[PDB]
């Protein structure tokens, strides 16, 4: 098992025309595998649907993924707004 | 397109740790 | 380190024969030195001066040369043409 592979290659052909969306090296990164996309980084380690307690088929579509990554109140945050300046 | 080896870009793992950014030390003229 | 040594510089006879220094031993901002101005601790900044990388590029080393109740003071004078 190796370290040093290189995983990052260029295409010999300048087409930096239409691309300035992309990673370039300042040519553009061609690696050797895909992405990896990541919904949320912070896990609610507590909240019932992830917890499963062993107490009492049953659907659930739960608005989006936003409720498993610990978000504070907009009340708080004009509250530390107000708190900035 | 398809016979277009790609560039690989080496690391070299001694450049990726400390190298900092000699006449400018007065001592050597 | 990045020290300068506290001897070893003698450009003083190309000084003698510099032509323009005054000195008639020999024949054949705006100021010169920092003398009144700092460097901000940084050595580089005597090299912007004329007279003193004049002396850093064609100075040279020297070894240092190693060693009555009433004056009667007679003046010499001293004439001896010489190449």
């Amino acid at each position: 098992i190796m370290i040093d592979a290189a995983s990052s290659f260029v295409l010999p052909i300048s087409i930096t025309k239409n691309v300035d969306v992309l990673q370039r090296t300042d040519e553009i990164l061609w690696f050797r595998g895909p992405s990896v996309i990541v919904n949320e980084r912070i896990i609610n380690s507590g909240d019932p649907h992830l917890s499963l307690p062993l107490n009492r088929n049953e659907k659930e579509s739960l608005p989006g993924p936003f409720v498993l990554g610990l978000r504070p109140s907009a009340k708080f945050t004009a509250h530390r707004l107000s708190m900035l300046r | 397109f398809e016979t277009m080896v790609a560039n690989p870009i080496k690391v070299s793992r001694l450049q990726s740790n400390g190298v900092l950014t000699i006449h400018y030390s007065l001592a050597n003229f | 380190n990045q020290l300068i040594p506290q001897a070893y510089i003698s450009n003083f006879h190309n000084r003698l024969t510099n032509e323009d220094d005054g000195i008639p031993i020999f024949t054949m901002g705006n100021a010169v030195l920092p003398d009144l101005q700092d460097q901000h601790h940084n050595p580089f900044n005597i090299l912007r001066y004329p007279k003193i990388r004049d002396t850093f590029i064609n100075g040279k080393v020297v070894s240092p040369y190693r060693l009555s109740g009433e004056a009667i003071m007679i003046p010499i004078t001293l004439d001896i043409e010489h190449m």
